[PDB]
Protein backbone atom coordinates (compact mmCIF):
# COMPACT_ATOMS: atom_id res chain seq x y z
CA UNK A 1 0.00 0.00 0.00
CA UNK A 2 2.81 2.43 0.86
CA UNK A 3 4.39 1.80 -2.54
CA UNK A 4 1.06 2.43 -4.25
CA UNK A 5 0.81 5.77 -2.44
CA UNK A 6 4.35 6.97 -3.16
CA UNK A 7 3.94 5.98 -6.80
CA UNK A 8 0.69 7.92 -7.04
CA UNK A 9 2.34 10.95 -5.44
CA UNK A 10 5.44 11.13 -7.63
CA UNK A 11 3.29 10.10 -10.61
CA UNK A 12 1.90 13.53 -11.49
CA UNK A 13 4.55 15.47 -9.57
CA UNK A 14 6.73 14.91 -12.64
CA UNK A 15 4.81 17.90 -14.03
CA UNK A 16 6.31 20.11 -11.31
CA UNK A 17 2.96 21.11 -9.84
CA UNK A 18 2.53 22.62 -6.39
CA UNK A 19 3.79 20.03 -3.88
CA UNK A 20 1.09 21.11 -1.43
CA UNK A 21 -1.68 20.72 -4.00
CA UNK A 22 0.11 17.73 -5.52
CA UNK A 23 -0.02 15.70 -2.31
CA UNK A 24 -3.51 17.08 -1.66
CA UNK A 25 -4.81 15.72 -4.96
CA UNK A 26 -2.89 12.48 -4.45
CA UNK A 27 -4.72 11.89 -1.19
CA UNK A 28 -8.06 13.05 -2.58
CA UNK A 29 -7.58 10.56 -5.42
CA UNK A 30 -6.39 7.58 -3.37
CA UNK A 31 -8.84 8.05 -0.50
CA UNK A 32 -11.62 5.85 -1.91
CA UNK A 33 -9.43 2.91 -3.11
CA UNK A 34 -7.28 2.53 0.01
CA UNK A 35 -10.52 2.26 1.98
CA UNK A 36 -11.61 -0.78 0.01
CA UNK A 37 -8.09 -2.19 0.24
CA UNK A 38 -8.08 -2.02 4.03
CA UNK A 39 -11.60 -3.44 4.05
CA UNK A 40 -10.73 -6.50 1.98
CA UNK A 41 -7.57 -6.98 4.03
CA UNK A 42 -9.13 -6.77 7.50
CA UNK A 43 -12.32 -8.56 6.49
CA UNK A 44 -12.41 -12.12 5.19
CA UNK A 45 -10.92 -13.35 8.44
CA UNK A 46 -14.09 -12.38 10.33
CA UNK A 47 -16.17 -15.51 9.54
CA UNK A 48 -13.22 -17.72 10.45
CA UNK A 49 -12.45 -15.69 13.58
CA UNK A 50 -14.87 -17.96 15.42
CA UNK A 51 -12.50 -20.82 14.64
CA UNK A 52 -10.17 -21.28 17.59
CA UNK A 53 -7.35 -22.36 15.25
CA UNK A 54 -6.83 -19.00 13.55
CA UNK A 55 -7.27 -17.07 16.75
CA UNK A 56 -4.77 -14.48 17.93
CA UNK A 57 -3.41 -14.12 14.40
CA UNK A 58 -6.82 -12.98 13.14
CA UNK A 59 -7.11 -10.25 15.78
CA UNK A 60 -3.51 -9.15 15.29
CA UNK A 61 -4.04 -8.95 11.53
CA UNK A 62 -7.26 -6.95 11.67
CA UNK A 63 -5.67 -4.63 14.21
CA UNK A 64 -2.34 -3.95 12.57
CA UNK A 65 -4.06 -3.47 9.21
CA UNK A 66 -6.30 -0.67 10.47
CA UNK A 67 -3.40 0.94 12.34
CA UNK A 68 -1.01 0.88 9.38
CA UNK A 69 -3.74 2.20 7.10
CA UNK A 70 -4.64 5.13 9.35
CA UNK A 71 -1.01 6.15 9.50
CA UNK A 72 -0.63 5.59 5.75
CA UNK A 73 -3.36 8.20 5.56
CA UNK A 74 -2.06 10.85 8.00
CA UNK A 75 1.56 10.05 9.00
CA UNK A 76 3.38 9.68 5.67
CA UNK A 77 1.93 12.90 4.15
CA UNK A 78 3.23 15.09 6.97
CA UNK A 79 6.47 13.10 7.10
CA UNK A 80 7.13 13.40 3.38
CA UNK A 81 6.31 17.10 3.23
CA UNK A 82 8.56 17.69 6.24
CA UNK A 83 11.45 15.83 4.62
CA UNK A 84 10.73 17.80 1.44
CA UNK A 85 10.51 21.37 2.79
CA UNK A 86 14.07 20.92 4.10
CA UNK A 87 16.68 18.10 4.03
CA UNK A 88 17.24 17.21 7.67
CA UNK A 89 20.39 15.02 7.33
CA UNK A 90 23.75 15.98 5.86
CA UNK A 91 26.93 14.04 4.98
CA UNK A 92 27.52 15.57 1.56
CA UNK A 93 29.76 13.75 -0.92
CA UNK A 94 31.83 16.00 -3.19
CA UNK A 95 32.03 13.26 -5.86
CA UNK A 96 28.34 12.30 -6.07
CA UNK A 97 25.03 13.95 -6.91
CA UNK B 1 -20.92 -68.39 -17.56
CA UNK B 2 -21.93 -65.28 -15.64
CA UNK B 3 -25.34 -66.76 -14.88
CA UNK B 4 -23.69 -70.02 -13.84
CA UNK B 5 -21.43 -68.12 -11.47
CA UNK B 6 -24.46 -66.36 -10.04
CA UNK B 7 -25.92 -69.78 -9.33
CA UNK B 8 -23.57 -70.45 -6.41
CA UNK B 9 -23.10 -69.38 -2.76
CA UNK B 10 -21.91 -65.80 -2.29
CA UNK B 11 -18.75 -66.83 -0.42
CA UNK B 12 -17.40 -68.20 -3.73
CA UNK B 13 -16.23 -66.22 -6.74
CA UNK B 14 -15.00 -66.67 -10.31
CA UNK B 15 -12.65 -64.50 -12.33
CA UNK B 16 -11.05 -64.61 -15.75
CA UNK B 17 -7.45 -65.69 -16.20
CA UNK B 18 -6.80 -64.93 -19.84
CA UNK B 19 -5.34 -61.78 -21.38
CA UNK B 20 -8.25 -59.33 -21.06
CA UNK B 21 -7.06 -58.45 -17.55
CA UNK B 22 -3.61 -57.42 -18.75
CA UNK B 23 -4.98 -55.49 -21.72
CA UNK B 24 -7.32 -53.52 -19.48
CA UNK B 25 -4.61 -52.88 -16.91
CA UNK B 26 -2.33 -51.56 -19.64
CA UNK B 27 -4.99 -49.29 -21.17
CA UNK B 28 -6.05 -48.14 -17.70
CA UNK B 29 -4.40 -44.72 -17.49
CA UNK B 30 -4.94 -44.17 -21.22
CA UNK B 31 -8.60 -43.27 -20.80
CA UNK B 32 -7.83 -41.11 -17.76
CA UNK B 33 -5.04 -39.26 -19.58
CA UNK B 34 -5.78 -38.81 -23.30
CA UNK B 35 -8.77 -36.39 -23.04
CA UNK B 36 -6.64 -33.81 -21.24
CA UNK B 37 -4.12 -33.89 -24.08
CA UNK B 38 -7.04 -33.67 -26.48
CA UNK B 39 -8.13 -30.37 -24.98
CA UNK B 40 -4.48 -29.33 -24.95
CA UNK B 41 -4.09 -29.79 -28.70
CA UNK B 42 -7.51 -28.22 -29.23
CA UNK B 43 -6.44 -25.04 -27.47
CA UNK B 44 -3.17 -25.25 -29.38
CA UNK B 45 -5.20 -25.11 -32.58
CA UNK B 46 -7.32 -22.26 -31.24
CA UNK B 47 -4.07 -20.32 -30.87
CA UNK B 48 -3.50 -20.23 -34.63
CA UNK B 49 -7.20 -19.61 -35.32
CA UNK B 50 -9.56 -17.03 -33.83
CA UNK B 51 -13.07 -18.48 -34.23
CA UNK B 52 -14.79 -21.54 -32.78
CA UNK B 53 -16.55 -21.96 -36.13
CA UNK B 54 -13.32 -22.79 -37.95
CA UNK B 55 -12.35 -24.90 -34.93
CA UNK B 56 -15.39 -27.16 -35.22
CA UNK B 57 -15.00 -27.09 -39.00
CA UNK B 58 -11.53 -28.64 -38.99
CA UNK B 59 -12.55 -30.82 -36.04
CA UNK B 60 -15.30 -32.46 -38.11
CA UNK B 61 -12.61 -34.10 -40.26
CA UNK B 62 -10.95 -35.69 -37.21
CA UNK B 63 -13.49 -38.44 -36.37
CA UNK B 64 -14.59 -39.07 -39.96
CA UNK B 65 -11.14 -40.54 -40.64
CA UNK B 66 -12.23 -43.80 -38.98
CA UNK B 67 -13.53 -44.90 -42.38
CA UNK B 68 -10.33 -46.27 -43.92
CA UNK B 69 -8.91 -47.59 -40.63
CA UNK B 70 -11.70 -50.17 -40.70
CA UNK B 71 -12.36 -50.49 -44.44
CA UNK B 72 -8.78 -51.69 -44.94
CA UNK B 73 -9.12 -53.99 -41.93
CA UNK B 74 -12.38 -55.95 -42.24
CA UNK B 75 -11.63 -57.93 -45.45
CA UNK B 76 -8.17 -58.91 -44.23
CA UNK B 77 -9.71 -60.11 -40.97
CA UNK B 78 -6.75 -58.70 -39.06
CA UNK B 79 -7.49 -58.27 -35.33
CA UNK B 80 -7.42 -54.79 -33.86
CA UNK B 81 -3.81 -54.28 -32.85
CA UNK B 82 -2.78 -52.32 -29.78
CA UNK B 83 -0.17 -50.49 -31.86
CA UNK B 84 -3.06 -49.32 -34.03
CA UNK B 85 -4.97 -48.23 -30.93
CA UNK B 86 -2.00 -45.92 -30.47
CA UNK B 87 -1.28 -44.80 -34.04
CA UNK B 88 -4.86 -43.71 -34.61
CA UNK B 89 -4.09 -40.70 -32.43
CA UNK B 90 -1.17 -39.78 -34.67
CA UNK B 91 -3.59 -40.09 -37.56
CA UNK B 92 -5.87 -37.59 -35.83
CA UNK B 93 -2.98 -35.19 -35.43
CA UNK B 94 -1.81 -35.35 -39.04
CA UNK B 95 -5.32 -35.04 -40.49
CA UNK B 96 -6.00 -32.03 -38.27
CA UNK B 97 -2.72 -30.59 -39.51
CA UNK C 1 -17.15 -20.40 6.60
CA UNK C 2 -15.63 -20.12 3.13
CA UNK C 3 -18.98 -19.24 1.58
CA UNK C 4 -19.54 -16.79 4.44
CA UNK C 5 -16.29 -14.98 3.69
CA UNK C 6 -17.16 -14.94 -0.01
CA UNK C 7 -20.55 -13.36 0.62
CA UNK C 8 -19.12 -10.76 3.00
CA UNK C 9 -16.57 -9.70 0.40
CA UNK C 10 -19.46 -9.71 -2.07
CA UNK C 11 -21.55 -7.27 -0.03
CA UNK C 12 -18.37 -5.24 0.47
CA UNK C 13 -18.00 -4.74 -3.27
CA UNK C 14 -21.77 -4.22 -3.49
CA UNK C 15 -21.89 -1.28 -1.09
CA UNK C 16 -18.55 -0.02 -2.42
CA UNK C 17 -19.62 0.80 -5.99
CA UNK C 18 -23.37 0.48 -5.41
CA UNK C 19 -24.06 -0.43 -9.02
CA UNK C 20 -23.56 -3.94 -10.36
CA UNK C 21 -20.03 -2.97 -11.40
CA UNK C 22 -17.73 -4.80 -9.00
CA UNK C 23 -20.18 -7.69 -9.10
CA UNK C 24 -18.67 -8.83 -12.38
CA UNK C 25 -15.28 -8.80 -10.66
CA UNK C 26 -16.74 -11.02 -7.96
CA UNK C 27 -17.93 -13.31 -10.74
CA UNK C 28 -14.36 -13.34 -12.03
CA UNK C 29 -13.03 -14.38 -8.61
CA UNK C 30 -13.94 -18.12 -8.88
CA UNK C 31 -11.70 -18.42 -11.94
CA UNK C 32 -8.48 -18.14 -9.94
CA UNK C 33 -10.01 -20.54 -7.43
CA UNK C 34 -10.46 -23.26 -10.04
CA UNK C 35 -6.96 -22.54 -11.34
CA UNK C 36 -5.33 -23.01 -7.95
CA UNK C 37 -7.47 -26.12 -7.53
CA UNK C 38 -6.05 -27.71 -10.67
CA UNK C 39 -2.63 -26.57 -9.50
CA UNK C 40 -3.06 -28.46 -6.23
CA UNK C 41 -4.24 -31.42 -8.30
CA UNK C 42 -1.02 -31.49 -10.31
CA UNK C 43 0.93 -31.12 -7.06
CA UNK C 44 -1.43 -33.50 -5.18
CA UNK C 45 -1.72 -30.89 -2.42
CA UNK C 46 -4.99 -32.09 -0.95
CA UNK C 47 -7.39 -29.97 1.09
CA UNK C 48 -7.29 -29.30 4.84
CA UNK C 49 -8.12 -26.48 7.25
CA UNK C 50 -4.77 -24.70 6.83
CA UNK C 51 -5.15 -24.46 3.06
CA UNK C 52 -8.70 -23.18 3.47
CA UNK C 53 -7.48 -20.33 5.66
CA UNK C 54 -4.80 -19.62 3.09
CA UNK C 55 -7.51 -19.58 0.43
CA UNK C 56 -9.41 -16.96 2.41
CA UNK C 57 -6.35 -14.74 2.76
CA UNK C 58 -5.40 -15.06 -0.91
CA UNK C 59 -8.93 -14.41 -2.12
CA UNK C 60 -9.14 -11.25 -0.05
CA UNK C 61 -5.87 -9.89 -1.41
CA UNK C 62 -6.57 -10.81 -5.03
CA UNK C 63 -10.09 -9.42 -5.00
CA UNK C 64 -8.61 -6.29 -3.45
CA UNK C 65 -6.22 -5.79 -6.36
CA UNK C 66 -8.84 -6.60 -9.00
CA UNK C 67 -11.40 -4.28 -7.42
CA UNK C 68 -9.00 -1.35 -7.13
CA UNK C 69 -8.08 -1.81 -10.78
CA UNK C 70 -11.74 -1.82 -11.81
CA UNK C 71 -12.40 1.21 -9.61
CA UNK C 72 -9.62 3.29 -11.11
CA UNK C 73 -10.79 2.23 -14.57
CA UNK C 74 -14.42 3.24 -14.05
CA UNK C 75 -13.39 6.46 -12.32
CA UNK C 76 -10.96 7.58 -15.02
CA UNK C 77 -13.52 6.68 -17.69
CA UNK C 78 -16.41 8.37 -15.88
CA UNK C 79 -14.61 11.64 -15.19
CA UNK C 80 -13.61 11.76 -18.87
CA UNK C 81 -14.37 10.01 -22.13
CA UNK C 82 -16.35 6.76 -22.12
CA UNK C 83 -14.16 4.39 -24.10
CA UNK C 84 -12.02 1.31 -23.65
CA UNK C 85 -9.11 3.34 -24.97
CA UNK C 86 -10.18 6.02 -22.48
CA UNK C 87 -8.96 3.49 -19.99
CA UNK C 88 -6.06 1.84 -21.85
CA UNK C 89 -3.86 4.62 -20.50
CA UNK C 90 -4.99 3.79 -16.98
CA UNK C 91 -4.04 0.18 -17.66
CA UNK C 92 -0.65 1.04 -19.15
CA UNK C 93 0.00 3.32 -16.18
CA UNK C 94 -1.14 1.36 -13.12
CA UNK C 95 -0.20 -2.05 -14.55
CA UNK C 96 3.36 -2.33 -13.21
CA UNK C 97 2.45 -1.19 -9.65
CA UNK C 98 0.03 -4.10 -9.25
CA UNK C 99 2.72 -6.59 -10.23
CA UNK C 100 5.23 -4.95 -7.91
CA UNK C 101 2.99 -4.97 -4.85
CA UNK C 102 1.77 -8.50 -5.48
CA UNK C 103 5.29 -9.87 -5.84
CA UNK C 104 6.38 -7.98 -2.73
CA UNK C 105 3.57 -9.61 -0.77
CA UNK C 106 4.46 -13.07 -2.03
CA UNK C 107 8.03 -12.34 -0.96
CA UNK C 108 6.86 -11.39 2.51
CA UNK C 109 4.97 -14.67 2.61
CA UNK C 110 8.01 -16.74 1.52
CA UNK C 111 9.77 -16.98 4.96
CA UNK C 112 7.20 -19.36 6.43
CA UNK C 113 7.79 -21.61 3.43
CA UNK C 114 11.44 -22.42 4.08
CA UNK C 115 11.96 -23.78 7.61
CA UNK C 116 12.95 -27.43 7.86
CA UNK C 117 11.34 -27.69 11.29
CA UNK C 118 8.48 -30.06 12.00
CA UNK C 119 6.14 -27.06 11.97
CA UNK C 120 7.11 -26.09 8.42
CA UNK C 121 4.88 -28.89 7.16
CA UNK C 122 1.59 -27.16 7.92
CA UNK C 123 3.06 -23.91 6.61
CA UNK C 124 4.17 -25.40 3.28
CA UNK C 125 0.58 -25.86 2.11
CA UNK C 126 -0.55 -22.32 2.89
CA UNK C 127 2.62 -20.95 1.33
CA UNK C 128 2.04 -22.73 -1.97
CA UNK C 129 -1.62 -21.70 -1.92
CA UNK C 130 -0.91 -18.01 -1.30
CA UNK C 131 1.89 -17.89 -3.88
CA UNK C 132 0.11 -19.56 -6.79
CA UNK C 133 -3.15 -17.78 -5.99
CA UNK C 134 -1.60 -14.31 -5.92
CA UNK C 135 0.36 -14.78 -9.14
CA UNK C 136 -2.56 -16.21 -11.10
CA UNK C 137 -4.69 -13.44 -9.62
CA UNK C 138 -2.48 -10.71 -11.01
CA UNK C 139 -2.42 -12.30 -14.44
CA UNK C 140 -6.20 -12.64 -14.35
CA UNK C 141 -6.70 -9.02 -13.33
CA UNK C 142 -4.46 -7.81 -16.14
CA UNK C 143 -5.91 -10.19 -18.74
CA UNK C 144 -9.65 -10.19 -18.12
CA UNK C 145 -10.70 -6.74 -16.92
CA UNK C 146 -10.96 -5.45 -20.54
CA UNK C 147 -13.68 -7.75 -21.90
CA UNK C 148 -15.57 -7.75 -18.60
CA UNK C 149 -15.66 -3.97 -18.82
CA UNK C 150 -16.42 -3.67 -22.54
CA UNK C 151 -19.47 -5.88 -22.11
CA UNK C 152 -21.05 -5.31 -18.68
CA UNK C 153 -20.38 -1.65 -18.08
CA UNK C 154 -22.30 1.56 -18.84
CA UNK C 155 -20.88 4.79 -20.25
CA UNK C 156 -19.39 7.83 -18.48
CA UNK C 157 -21.15 10.34 -16.23
CA UNK C 158 -20.39 13.53 -14.30
CA UNK C 159 -18.33 13.75 -11.12
CA UNK C 160 -20.24 13.41 -7.83
CA UNK C 161 -19.55 11.84 -4.44
CA UNK C 162 -21.82 10.04 -1.99
CA UNK C 163 -22.95 12.72 0.46
CA UNK C 164 -23.14 10.16 3.29
CA UNK C 165 -19.34 10.03 3.22
CA UNK C 166 -19.38 13.83 3.02
CA UNK C 167 -18.99 14.30 6.77
CA UNK C 168 -16.23 11.69 6.77
CA UNK C 169 -14.48 13.64 4.03
CA UNK C 170 -14.88 16.84 6.06
CA UNK C 171 -13.24 15.23 9.08
CA UNK C 172 -10.49 13.66 6.95
CA UNK C 173 -9.55 16.85 5.11
CA UNK C 174 -9.71 18.83 8.35
CA UNK C 175 -7.43 16.41 10.19
CA UNK C 176 -5.12 16.45 7.18
CA UNK C 177 -4.83 20.23 7.29
CA UNK C 178 -4.27 20.11 11.05
CA UNK C 179 -1.59 17.44 10.71
CA UNK C 180 0.10 19.74 8.21
CA UNK C 181 -0.22 22.63 10.68
CA UNK C 182 2.21 20.93 13.10
CA UNK C 183 4.32 18.22 11.48
CA UNK C 184 6.71 17.83 14.43
CA UNK C 185 3.73 17.03 16.66
CA UNK C 186 2.85 14.05 14.47
CA UNK C 187 6.43 12.80 14.67
CA UNK C 188 6.38 13.16 18.45
CA UNK C 189 3.12 11.22 18.69
CA UNK C 190 4.43 8.46 16.42
CA UNK C 191 7.62 8.17 18.45
CA UNK C 192 5.83 7.91 21.79
CA UNK C 193 3.29 5.43 20.40
CA UNK C 194 5.86 3.09 18.90
CA UNK C 195 8.01 3.33 22.02
CA UNK D 1 9.83 1.41 -17.24
CA UNK D 2 7.29 1.72 -20.09
CA UNK D 3 10.05 1.55 -22.72
CA UNK D 4 9.34 -0.37 -25.92
CA UNK D 5 6.37 -2.25 -24.48
CA UNK D 6 2.99 -1.36 -22.91
CA UNK D 7 1.20 -3.48 -25.53
CA UNK D 8 -0.78 -5.14 -22.72
CA UNK D 9 -3.87 -2.97 -23.23
CA UNK D 10 -4.12 -3.18 -27.02
CA UNK D 11 -3.25 -6.87 -27.39
CA UNK D 12 -5.70 -7.58 -24.58
CA UNK D 13 -8.42 -5.61 -26.36
CA UNK D 14 -7.50 -7.53 -29.51
CA UNK D 15 -7.67 -11.31 -29.94
CA UNK D 16 -10.99 -11.23 -28.05
CA UNK D 17 -12.08 -14.77 -28.93
CA UNK D 18 -8.67 -16.06 -27.84
CA UNK D 19 -8.95 -14.82 -24.26
CA UNK D 20 -12.58 -15.92 -24.25
CA UNK D 21 -11.70 -19.51 -25.15
CA UNK D 22 -8.79 -19.57 -22.72
CA UNK D 23 -11.09 -18.48 -19.91
CA UNK D 24 -13.69 -21.09 -20.82
CA UNK D 25 -11.23 -23.99 -21.02
CA UNK D 26 -9.53 -22.96 -17.78
CA UNK D 27 -12.88 -22.80 -16.00
CA UNK D 28 -14.06 -26.21 -17.18
CA UNK D 29 -10.67 -27.76 -16.39
CA UNK D 30 -10.68 -26.48 -12.83
CA UNK D 31 -14.31 -27.50 -12.39
CA UNK D 32 -13.78 -31.10 -13.46
CA UNK D 33 -10.56 -31.35 -11.47
CA UNK D 34 -12.27 -30.11 -8.29
CA UNK D 35 -14.25 -33.33 -7.86
CA UNK D 36 -11.04 -35.39 -7.99
CA UNK D 37 -9.08 -33.14 -5.64
CA UNK D 38 -8.95 -35.05 -2.35
CA UNK D 39 -9.93 -34.14 1.19
CA UNK D 40 -8.03 -34.83 4.41
CA UNK D 41 -7.89 -33.52 7.97
CA UNK D 42 -4.40 -31.98 7.91
CA UNK D 43 -0.99 -32.77 6.38
CA UNK D 44 0.79 -35.73 7.95
CA UNK D 45 4.05 -34.26 9.17
CA UNK D 46 6.82 -36.85 9.05
CA UNK D 47 7.11 -38.29 12.55
CA UNK D 48 10.72 -38.96 13.54
CA UNK D 49 11.22 -41.74 16.08
C1 LIG E 1 14.79 -41.98 -20.30
C2 LIG E 1 14.56 -40.84 -19.28
C3 LIG E 1 13.12 -40.79 -18.78
C4 LIG E 1 12.68 -42.12 -18.14
C5 LIG E 1 11.14 -42.19 -17.89
C6 LIG E 1 10.52 -40.81 -17.58
C7 LIG E 1 9.13 -40.62 -18.29
C8 LIG E 1 8.59 -39.13 -18.18
C9 LIG E 1 8.93 -38.47 -16.81
C10 LIG E 1 7.97 -38.96 -15.67
C11 LIG E 1 7.37 -37.79 -14.84
C12 LIG E 1 5.85 -38.04 -14.45
O1 LIG E 1 5.10 -36.87 -14.78
C13 LIG E 1 3.79 -37.14 -15.25
O2 LIG E 1 2.94 -37.49 -14.10
C14 LIG E 1 1.46 -37.77 -14.48
C15 LIG E 1 1.35 -39.04 -15.08
O3 LIG E 1 0.19 -39.64 -14.62
C16 LIG E 1 1.02 -36.68 -15.49
O4 LIG E 1 -0.33 -36.24 -15.22
C17 LIG E 1 -0.43 -35.56 -14.02
O5 LIG E 1 -0.66 -34.10 -14.32
C18 LIG E 1 -1.97 -33.84 -14.96
C19 LIG E 1 -2.19 -32.36 -15.03
O6 LIG E 1 -1.83 -31.81 -13.78
C20 LIG E 1 -3.13 -34.47 -14.20
O7 LIG E 1 -4.34 -34.33 -14.97
C21 LIG E 1 -2.89 -35.92 -13.92
O8 LIG E 1 -3.96 -36.42 -13.08
C22 LIG E 1 -1.59 -36.14 -13.23
O9 LIG E 1 -1.39 -37.55 -13.06
C23 LIG E 1 1.97 -35.53 -15.51
O10 LIG E 1 1.45 -34.48 -16.42
C24 LIG E 1 3.29 -35.94 -15.98
O11 LIG E 1 4.24 -34.84 -15.77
Amino acid sequence: NSVILVTQIDAFEKDGKTPWEAVLEATHHRTRPILLTAAAASLGMIPIAREVFWGPMAYAMIGGIVAATLLTLIFLPALYVAWYRIPEPGRHHHHHH
Amino acid sequence: VKRFADGLPANYRIEVGGTVEESGKAEGPIAKVVPLMLFLMATFLMIQLQSVQKLFLVASVAPLGLIGVVAALLPTGTPMGFVAILGILALIGIIIR
Amino acid sequence: ALFEAVVIVLIVSFVSLGLRAGLVVACSIPLVLAMVFVFMEYTDITMQRVSLGALIIALGLLVDDAMITVEMMITRLELGDSLHDSATYAYTSTAFPMLTGTLVTVAGFVPIGLNASSAGEYTFTLFAVIAVALLLSWIVAVLFAPVIAVHILPKTLKHKSEQKKGRIAERFDSLLHLAMRRRWTTIFLTALLFG
Amino acid sequence: MAKGGFNLSDWALRHQSLVWYLMAVSLVMGVFSYLNLGREEDPSFAIKT
